[PDB]
């Protein structure tokens, strides 16, 4: 139809998406708005909704979770990380199911990744693989695992939650998580146990 | 991992009883005031939408009442019963809305079922409608099947009203395609012109693109000033634009103008001994032998017919059962003139062996053919409907005949036997006695040329010719074909180039078969040597081979590699 109709449809869809991102998702009528978004991807542009989804998701992530992680890098860093992750994951669940059943003809004709995969990829690109969050997370996990290995006990369920989160973030298998976690931890473990063996060969005997 | 089917069906039928007896209804579909008390989880087993509706955590997940809109009550009910009991009563009318609601709810299984039904249902009167439907809903397989069938029957008809209401991209894809079947390149030009003139200036911007897909042989001649007459007033951005625009886009002839009158042969002698028989064709103009696809599942003992619309059909035949072993099947097939393959169609009611396929009034008539019944009505004559894709019985032939031939003259069916002849009147469905032949001959073929029936040969065969006139209702002798003595010619009556020719293969004593065709002079009653088929291109075909009139594309077909 006319450009005014699709412009109004997009404006109201953007308003609804912003309201959802502001912790108002479950309590929001969405049937008519999603039918309007379907009319959008049906009229001319066959990826308007998909593009708008990607832009809205990445903007919301950069505004909310990128700032939150950097603001609390020392106070319950991993804890707040996991909490924001679970919030983003239920946003997924809801938004996921809907635009994922839309990624049915999008894997039959467009042959692209599903919106669950799109959300996982954008979260990986904008949070975990950030220029500052990645190194900070690596350093803190190495520090806490070294302190645990020293003899004193620390939290252990949180590390399992983080590793499961990274595995889910892999989204294909053990490609990203294996490298990112193992390799620095591989080097740290190798150095630590080399030093331990060097100390033990001199401080004890073969008995 | 196998699955127990007994408790499977017990599950399904008890589920049906619960759907009919409303007990376990926590969710109800509110559609245009119609209550649909059902489950969230049988709707799971069917649909892939309600996972967004239920397993999400939205307002609709908690809502025990959902107002489903933009759907139909009948379509929703049939989808629901499809989910609950397992009966998908697919008719010929509600399939459109069925596909609409299946795409709405993203139900894969019913989508596949209705897609298969639409693939089976594609025909002339709904070709453009189904192509528009497959453009509206992404159904790429059905879209391609449509595109092809639409191309063919639209070039055939080009008068359906649904063509006017089509998207620009679909028209561009249709016209720019190299699969159009047209005797001339001017009919597509006028079709495009009438499509452009169908509406207001909304077609002006698409006119710069539709002409970019048509050849330039018509982009400088007539039908350029006609658009200028229909041009919006004072528009100086189109006339001058089209004045200097038709320089590029590489004029090239299309593929539809590559149909030649060729002799299609079936059940020819297979070159490789691994196969029983094969299908070949002779080119009266190219003087070559192009190969054809094998009959479906090596369907032997079949019959051929070519409609005035130049369509090839196969009916009857037998397949070797899984040493002599053969079982007769009533399967029906249609030959694709471009894809070089046999598309299956609706099978007959009774199996046939060597059936006489005759086309008349758009109906395919199969007369006799050694039916399996053998009851008092041992004819089992039945016609085929090309618009409804179904078979309807006709008036039985009064006398049972064996090894018979049939032709169509003056919109009537003329079946011929050893000495008797009966004419079928399709308008009243009755048989009338015709003239009686004075010679007892069988195992022959006849060709319908004009308003006369030419029964050539009969019994090997001979050179006896008896000409029958429909307006005169009498059998008369004309002459005998001059052939070499002490031979066994294999005569084949055929009509080609608006003349009655014969495909006669003769074999001498201790000599190989020789191929030669003759042109019979209608007014002089003499067979003249039209062309001699050299043995360097055509090899032996056999004895049970058939010949028919038709047009084929040398480009789509491939030359048969075989030594002279």
């Amino acid at each position: 139809m006319d450009e005014k109709y699709v412009n109004s449809i997009w404006d109201l869809l953007k308003n609804a998406i912003q309201e959802i991102q502001r912790k108002n998702n479950s309590g929001l009528s969405f049937e008519e708005l999603y039918r309007n978004a379907y009319t959008m991807v049906l009229h001319k542009h066959g990826e308007k909704l998909y593009t708008g989804l990607r832009e809205v998701v990445t903007e919301h992530l950069i505004n909310k979770v990128r700032e939150d992680v950097l603001n609390s890098l020392n106070n319950n860093f991993l804890q707040t990380l996991n909490q924001a992750w679970n919030d983003h994951q239920t946003a997924m669940v809801m938004i996921r199911d809907i635009l994922m059943y839309m990624d049915r003809v999008y894997v039959q004709q467009n042959n692209v990744e599903n919106v669950y995969n799109l959300g996982l990829i954008i979260f990986r690109d904008q949070v975990v693989r950030y220029g500052c969050i990645r190194d900070h997370l690596r350093q803190t996990l190495l520090d806490m695992i070294a302190r645990e290995r020293k003899g004193e006990v620390v939290d252990r369920g949180a590390i399992r939650n983080a590793c499961q989160m990274l595995m889910i973030l892999g989204l294909e298998g053990r490609s990203v998580y294996e490298e990112d976690f193992e390799a620095p931890f591989l080097e740290m473990s190798a150095e630590f146990f080399q030093m331990e063996s060097q100390k033990f060969l001199a401080e004890n005997s073969a008995s | 991992r196998q699955i127990n089917t007994e408790y499977a069906v017990s599950l399904l039928e008890q589920l049906k009883l619960f759907y009919e007896q409303q007990l376990f209804t926590d969710i109800v579909l509110i559609v245009e005031g119609t209550e649909f008390p059902c489950h969230k989880m049988v709707l799971a087993t069917c649909s892939s939408y309600f996972r967004a509706m239920f397993m999400s955590g939205l307002s609709e997940s908690k809502q025990t009442h959902v107002h489903l809109r933009n759907v139909d009550a009948a379509t929703l009910q049939i989808i629901i019963t499809y989910a609950y009991t397992g009966n998908l009563a697919m008719n010929d009318s509600t399939v459109e809305q069925l596909y609409e609601t299946a795409c709405f709810l993203q139900v894969e299984d019913v989508l596949q079922r209705c897609r298969e039904y639409l693939i089976k249902k594609i025909n002339a009167e709904n070709c453009v409608r189904l192509l528009s439907f497959a453009d509206l809903f992404s159904c790429e397989e059905l879209k391609q099947s449509a595109k092809r069938m639409v191309e063919h029957k639209f070039t055939a008809v080009y008068h359906q009203d649904a063509f006017m209401q089509l998207s620009h991209d679909l028209l561009i894809d249709i016209l720019s395609s190299d699969n159009l079947n047209v005797e001339k390149e001017e009919t597509v030009r006028e079709a495009a012109m009438l499509w452009l003139e169908y509406n207001t200036e909304s077609r002006s911007q698409y006119l710069s693109s539709v002409l970019s897909q048509i050849r330039i042989d018509a982009l400088s001649e007539v039908t350029q000033r006609a658009w200028f007459q229909g041009l919006p007033p004072n528009d100086k951005s189109v006339v001058v634009q089209g004045l200097y625009k038709d320089m590029p886009k590489f004029f090239k002839p299309r593929l539809g103008m590559t149909k030649e009158e060729m002799m299609i042969f079936i059940e020819a002698s297979s070159e490789n001994p691994c196969s029983l028989y094969s299908s070949v064709c002779y080119s009266p103009q190219a003087e070559k032998v192009y190969k054809l696809c094998s009959p479906p599942a090596d369907l032997h003992k079949v019959g051929t017919v070519v409609t005035p619309d130049n369509d090839i059909y196969i009916a009857g035949g037998q397949v070797p059962l899984k040493q002599t072993a053969f079982r007769t099947v009533n399967c029906f097939y249609w030959f694709d003139a471009q894809q070089n393959t046999w598309f299956p169609k609706t099978p007959m009611l009774f199996v046939r062996i060597k059936p006489s396929l005759v086309c008349c009034e758009g109906y395919i008539y199969a007369i006799g053919g050694d039916s399996v019944g053998g009851e008092l009505n041992r004819r089992t004559v039945e016609r085929y409907d090309t618009e409804k894709d179904e078979w309807t019985m006709v008036s039985p032939l009064p006398c049972a005949w064996q090894w018979s031939a049939a032709v169509v003259v003056h919109d009537c069916i003329y079946v011929m036997t050893l000495n008797l002849m009966y004419c079928y009147f399709p308008r009243s469905d009755s048989w009338v006695e015709m003239a009686m032949r004075q010679t007892s001959r069988s195992f022959a073929s006849a060709a319908a040329f004009g308003d006369k029936i030419f029964y050539i040969g009969g019994l090997g065969s001979s050179v006896t010719v008896e000409i029958y006139d429909v307006n005169k209702n009498e059998w008369k002798m004309a002459a005998n074909i001059p052939a070499k003595r002490y031979s066994d010619p294999c005569v084949r009556a055929v009509v080609i180039s608006n003349s009655l020719c014969v495909f006669m293969r003769e074999t001498h004593l201790n000599e190989r078969a020789k191929y030669v065709t003759y042109q019979y002079d209608l007014e002089l009653d003499r067979w003249s040597l039209r062309q001699h088929i050299s043995e360097r291109v055509l090899w032996d075909l056999g004895r049970d081979f058939r010949c028919t009139v038709g047009k084929l594309y040398p480009s789509c077909l491939e030359e048969s590699p075989w030594k002279p």
